[PDB]
RNA sequence: UAAUUGCGAUAACGAACGAGACCUUAACCUACUAAAUAGUGGUGCUAGCAUUUGCUGGUUAUCCACUUCUUAGAGGGACUAUCGGUUUCAAGCCGAUGGAAGUUUGAGGCAAUAACAGGUCUGUGAUGCCCUUAGACGUUCUGGGCCGCACGCGCGCUACACUGACGGAGCCAGCGAGUCUAACCUUGGCCGAGAGGUCUUGGUAAUCUUGUGAAACUCCGUCGUGCUGGGGAUAGAGCAUUGUAAUUAUUGCUCUUCAACGAGGAAUUCCUAGUAAGCGCAAGUCAUCAGCUUGCGUUGAUUACGUCCCUGCCCUUUGUACACACC
């Protein structure tokens, strides 16, 4: 999660009020032995506008 | 039975380590000892004067015997303790990489520690012994 | 010095107009038979004994 | 302070209203019936209402209840 | 009361005194009783502890901090003035020292000591400032148990810490030594002199 | 493999965790015995569950707690919890309940805790103050 | 340590450096009363000397004594680092000196007029009465001088 | 400097004749016996262990305690 | 300069620390006007036919 | 190559805020009754199947002293 | 009742905004789905000590297995439950029992209608009007200044010591954060008393820093009530780091110098349980600088669990020539 503490206030009058906001990152991954072929097949669809698809391959 | 180290507390395994090393001889206590501080958030030297270099090799070797492999940074934030910064408030500070990385030397010149791959010094299979020895001679005086 | 032990009985409510003062009913139990009305100063509940320290003389309010 | 607000009472009395033969001084099974019997988005509030429908419930058999 | 041992080995006096009675760091429970009637209820004394350290809960409803062992309520507020606030530990040192010491000089359970110091110090009646208009006059009040029993606490380890303020004898001679004067009030004591000056006035207005 | 449970115990923060194996009777504490531990004031503390329900009970298993987390007295708490539950776990399993239902009356009798690992935690501080409920310091003017 | 005996051999107070030292005080701290010598110093030497840190400035054989004034003013030959001294580097002969006792009192005067007498302004600062390091001085140190 | 810092033979003896009757002797008791400073006082109580009178009930730093011996 | 400023008497702390503080070192916080927060200044009011095209 | 625009028409306007305030200045820019403007504002809202709708016009309109207007409809919540 | 929260009364009946619901975090699941970026047992391979088997470690894949602990999905759970006192046997309230949890469960987020000439045109390429606009109030560049010191005020920090300082020795957290068109977080090895330096190295991160071995704290010593070794202001002399620049001393280390302060007048702040207080840490700021803030965890109390006396406001009643509403 992360954390922007702020005084809610432009300038400086006032009890000193702060607020904070948060954004929520969550990571997530699946491991799988498939070839070329359904790998592709399942990166180009199963796309989200809002999700972020990462395939890395390789054993290093 | 058998013994470990971990059979035996703390204060009693350490000033029986120290107790060895000055009746031993075989040391490497650079010299400079006595006129150093072993740390900078410190105010006074080692009051023991003609020793604590035996204390802190025993502290020091009975630590790396506890774990994998651990260095002169680890040791150094280890030993160090809170610092009046005078009129300041009190902050950690690490303390003399010196004091250490040179009883990392002196024990290892001496066969209880070998510097490990991964990083740091880790216990000598010659350590695993001799520390597992004057142990149970800790236990033998309560026999 | 004749202390005097006095068993509480009902929590009447409280006085001072500070408000530390509380109002109960007693019961000594060197013969019960009697009974009588005092100010605590601390927490009071049911069934606890206060030393009178003078068995004869009860109390009212309190501003 | 517990004290039930008017849609935790007033759902509730309408569920007995309707609904005697079933519910049962017993929370867990009203429980249960309001989830097949009402609609309720929370939890809570499920268990606020079904937990005064049982109260309701409990002491009307020792007499009416105003309402 | 039968030897018994397994791998890692437990000590003598350690088997020993534990498995039989639930005595203290090591302390008979037994006997320990309190000399004044009331009192009793609050103070506690069976259930029997070890050492006087706990994760009690004595404070989120009202009565049950007196259902906390006496003992600890005395190492409790040992805890304080600013820079000892927290510390128990030290607290609890400072008690198993000082029992040491007040057992040492004349015989008796020390934690019966304890008793027969706190019993002795709750002031039965005080005074609070009612209105009267203004010139506030002096209403005496029979004063609570419980109150009787706290107040004890306060003020003997109060003037315990203010005699062991800036001299030589350690915080636990002083400890002991008041609750010892404070075990039949001998009128040497903070507490005793301070309790019978409260009632000094409670009576002085009735 | 053998007979053996795993159990916990938690005091704030720290996490104590029991491996109760059927053994020997040792009990060592993250890699020392039982009759180190240290605070040691403290140490009482720990030794208590073995005191409560007689120190045979554990001839017939080996105990190993591992503590992370939490400070030099959240620890102790910690530990002691998972020792005592962990008794009620094996004979939970292994051996009859009646003497299950025993450990648990003598333990729950005594009682820190114990069995039950307790509720209370530090509270956010909010803005204002250095603490939780403390608030700063005004002057008017 | 030691329940021991001793004779009429200690003499309480005993004058050293041109100043006074009480010998019943551990001699590490009571070396401190000399203008110059702190606790760092003090120990140091002693430690160097052969001398027992254990012992008061009152036992203490005439020869040891000797032997203290003796290092004390003179740290370089008798292997004392040079960090470890209060005037190094002079701004003359550039030498590593440890200033003692009375001395300190006049070295401190030397500088301070050094940079008056070239009109610096630190110099100026301390000729005006006020705080030079650079701190505030609006609403601090005010009783003062 | 008011007095008992160093050994003094008298003092000695003191400290050899002068404590029985001390139902409890400590670095603190030892200085209320208008003598030896905190130091060499608790310098005594490890050399009347040597074989002296007093009986080790509890340990240490700050805190130490003694009886007679029986 | 330099030269001038440490041969210049009439400074230092030597003087300043004898001389009298003035007594507005002590004043409070002036204020002026809060209690005429409310009255409008302009002296000039809207109307209510510019207020009711407005509005 | 690496990036596409697109237009959408959304689906009924009434229902986006910023549709409706993108409009109401668009109308009194275009010299428009303030009450006529808002009063028509909230008719198209509602009218498109809203709950409820409410506006808010806060500033300084041909007299000189500022004022502010709510003009608000049917059923809002403002709360969790 | 925390609440126009309800019960009740009742020319009202029955509703909606707000409160509540809700949402976020902290608590409980051996139930469910899994995990070489988390972790357990077994087995290999292996070190030490005992040897009669044992005990304590090493080994990012040498394997098999599992999900208690860790992680986060989906469910579950509490509803002031059971009982009992109390009360218009009403809403409720108090106690015991059970319970992860029974103070709105703890803490927040959100929050109606209104008011103020509160504060902000020094956040805005938000803006009306005024002013100025080339000897500029534009803008940059060089240097000083916001730190300037007889003094009045406010938030703080460190203390006045022996529940202590110092010195060894034990050794324990939790919120965070980290380097691409780059120089961030840094392990390890050397060198240097130190501050730091130098060689390498892992990490775009549950994978590395980091188990952030933090601090109070715990242990054994030294000192012994002495303005003391408590205290560390002021100041001299030297060495280093950031930066183009350190003088008016950015910060850091070493030696020395060793002030006031012996618990603080009248006054006045904050606070009810993991709270107060003590204690350190990360984050904001940040080239460099925290005695500040925002969070975090460690250690863990005493005393209330009441009232209207003070202060502050709220509601009625009542008066009014006030409605720009007592400015
Ligand atoms: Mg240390
Ligand atoms: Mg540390
Ligand atoms: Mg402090
Ligand atoms: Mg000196
Ligand atoms: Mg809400
Ligand atoms: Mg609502
Ligand atoms: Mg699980
Ligand atoms: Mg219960
Ligand atoms: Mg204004
Ligand atoms: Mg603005
Ligand atoms: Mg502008
Ligand atoms: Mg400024
Ligand atoms: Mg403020
Ligand atoms: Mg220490
Ligand atoms: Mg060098
Ligand atoms: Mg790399
Ligand atoms: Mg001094
Ligand atoms: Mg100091
Ligand atoms: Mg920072
Ligand atoms: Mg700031
Ligand atoms: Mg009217």
């Amino acid at each position: 999660v992360l954390k922007i503490s702020t005084r809610k206030t432009p300038n400086g009058e006032g009890s000193k009020t702060w607020e904070t906001y948060e954004m929520r990152i969550h990571k997530r991954y699946i491991d799988l032995e498939a070839p070329v072929q359904i790998v592709k097949r399942i990166t180009q669809i199963t796309i989200e506008p809002g999700v972020d698809v990462e395939v890395v391959v390789a054993s290093n | 039975p058998g013994v470990s180290v971990r059979d035996v507390a703390a204060q009693d395994f350490i000033n029986a380590y120290a107790s060895f090393l000055q009746r031993q001889g075989k040391l490497e206590v650079p010299g400079y000892v006595d006129i150093v501080k072993t740390s900078s958030g410190n105010e006074m030297p080692p009051q023991d004067a003609e020793g604590w270099f035996y204390k802190r090799a025993a502290s020091v070797a009975r630590h790396i015997y506890m774990r994998k492999q651990v260095g002169v940074g680890k040791l150094n934030k280890l030993y160090g303790g809170a610092k009046s910064r005078g009129v300041r408030p009190y902050k950690h500070i690490d303390a003399s990489g010196s004091i250490n990385r040179k009883v990392l030397q002196a024990l290892e010149k001496i066969g209880i520690v070998e510097i490990s791959p991964k990083g740091g010094r880790r216990i000598s299979e010659n350590g695993q012994r001799d520390l597992d020895r004057i142990a149970a001679q800790t236990l033998e005086e309560d026999e | 010095t004749p202390v005097t032990l006095a068993k509480v009985i009902k929590v009447l409510g409280r006085t001072g107009s500070r408000g530390g003062v509380t109002q109960v009913r007693v019961e000594f139990l060197e013969d019960t038979s009697r009974t009588i009305v005092r100010n605590v100063k601390g927490p009071v509940r049911e069934n606890d004994i206060l030393v009178l320290m003078e068995s004869e003389r009860e109390a009212r309010r309190l501003r | 302070g517990r004290v039930r607000t008017k849609t935790v009472k007033r759902a509730s009395k309408a569920l007995i209203e309707r609904y005697y033969p079933k519910l049962t001084l017993d929370f867990q099974t009203n429980k249960r019936l309001c989830d097949e019997i009402a609609t309720i988005q929370s939890k809570r509030l499920r268990n606020k209402i079904a937990g005064y429908t049982t109260h309701l419930m409990k002491r009307i058999q020792k007499g009416p209840v105003r309402g | 009361f039968t030897p018994v041992v397994l791998a890692t080995p437990i000590p003598e006096e350690v088997q020993q005194a534990q498995t039989e009675i639930k005595l203290f760091n090591k302390w008979s429970f037994e006997e320990v009783e309190v000399k004044d009637a009331s009192l009793v209820d609050y103070v506690q004394v069976r259930q029997p502890i070890f050492v006087a350290h706990t994760a009690g809960r004595y404070a989120n409803k009202r009565f049950r901090k007196a259902q906390c062992p006496i003992i600890e309520r005395l190492t409790n507020s040992l805890m304080m003035n600013g820079r000892n606030n927290g510390k128990k530990l030290k607290a609890v040192r400072i008690i198993k020292h000082t029992l040491d010491i007040i057992n040492v000089l004349t015989d008796q359970n020390p934690i019966q000591v304890v008793v027969d110091a706190i019993t002795n110090t709750g002031p039965r009646e005080d005074t609070t400032r009612v209105g009267g208009g203004g010139a506030a006059r002096r209403q005496a009040v029979d004063v609570s148990p419980l109150r009787r029993v706290n107040q004890a606490i306060a003020l003997l380890t109060i003037g315990a810490r203010e005699a062991a303020f800036r001299n030589i004898k350690t915080i636990a001679e002083t400890l002991a030594e008041e609750l010892i004067n404070a075990a039949k009030g001998s009128s040497t004591s903070y507490a005793i002199k301070k309790k019978d000056e409260l009632e000094r006035v409670a009576k002085s207005n009735r | 493999a053998v007979p053996s449970v795993q159990t916990f115990g938690k005091k704030k923060s720290a996490t104590a965790v029991a491996h109760v194996k059927a053994g020997k009777g040792l009990i060592k504490v993250n890699g020392s015995p039982i009759t180190l531990v240290e605070p040691e004031i403290l140490r009482f503390k720990v030794y208590e569950p073995l005191l409560l329900v007689g120190l045979d009970k554990f001839s017939n298993i080996d105990i190993r707690v591992r503590v992370t987390g939490g400070g030099h007295v959240s620890q102790v708490y910690a530990i002691r919890q998972a020792i005592a539950k962990g008794l009620v776990a094996y004979h939970q399993k292994y051996v009859d309940e009646q003497s299950k239902n025993e450990l648990k009356k003598a333990f729950t009798s005594y009682d820190r805790t114990l069995l039950i690992a307790d509720s209370r935690r530090p509270e956010p501080k909010k803005f204002g103050g250095k603490g939780a409920r403390s608030r700063f310091q005004k002057s008017y003017r | 340590s030691l329940v021991v005996q001793e004779q009429g051999s200690f003499q309480h107070i005993l004058r050293l450096l041109n100043t006074n030292v009480d010998g019943n005080i551990k001699i590490v701290y009571a070396l401190t009363t000399i203008k110059g010598v702190g606790r760092r110093y003090s120990n140091l030497v002693c430690k160097k000397a052969d001398v027992d840190l254990h012992k008061r400035a009152g036992e203490l054989t005439q020869e040891e004594l000797e032997r203290i004034v003796q290092i004390m003013q003179n740290p370089t030959h008798y292997k004392i680092p040079a960090w470890f001294l209060n005037r190094q580097n002079d701004i003359t002969d550039g030498k590593d000196y440890h200033t003692l006792a009375n001395n300190v009192e006049s070295k401190l005067r030397d500088d301070l007029e050094r940079l008056k007498k070239i009109r610096a302004h630190r110099g100026i600062r301390h000729f005006w009465g006020l705080r030079v390091r650079g701190q505030h001085t609006k609403t601090t140190g005010r009783r003062r001088a | 400097a008011q007095h008992a810092v160093i050994l003094d033979q008298e003092k000695y003896d003191r400290i050899l004749k002068e404590v029985p009757t001390y139902r409890y002797v400590s670095v603190s008791v030892l200085v209320d016996r208008l003598k030896i400073g905190g130091s060499l006082a608790r310098i005594a109580l490890r050399h009347l262990e040597k074989e002296g009178i007093i009986k080790p009930i509890s340990k240490h730093s700050k805190q130490a305690i003694y009886t007679r011996a029986t | 300069g330099n030269e001038g400023a440490i041969r210049d008497k009439t400074a230092g702390r030597r003087n300043n620390r004898s001389k009298d503080v003035t007594d507005s070192a002590t004043t409070k916080k002036s204020n002026t006007r809060r209690a005429t927060d409310r009255h409008s200044r302009t002296g000039k009011t809207d109307t209510k036919k510019k207020v009711n095209q407005g509005w | 190559g690496t990036i596409v625009l697109y237009a959408e028409r959304v689906q009924d306007r009434g229902l986006s805020a910023v549709a409706q305030a993108e409009s109401m200045k668009f109308k009194l820019l275009n010299g428009l009754a303030i009450r006529r403007a808002a009063y028509g504002v909230v008719r198209y809202v509602m009218e498109s199947g809203a709950k409820g709708c409410e506006v808010v016009v806060s500033g300084k309109l041909r007299a000189a002293r500022a004022k502010a207007m709510k003009f608000a409809d049917g059923f809002l919540i403002h709360s969790g």
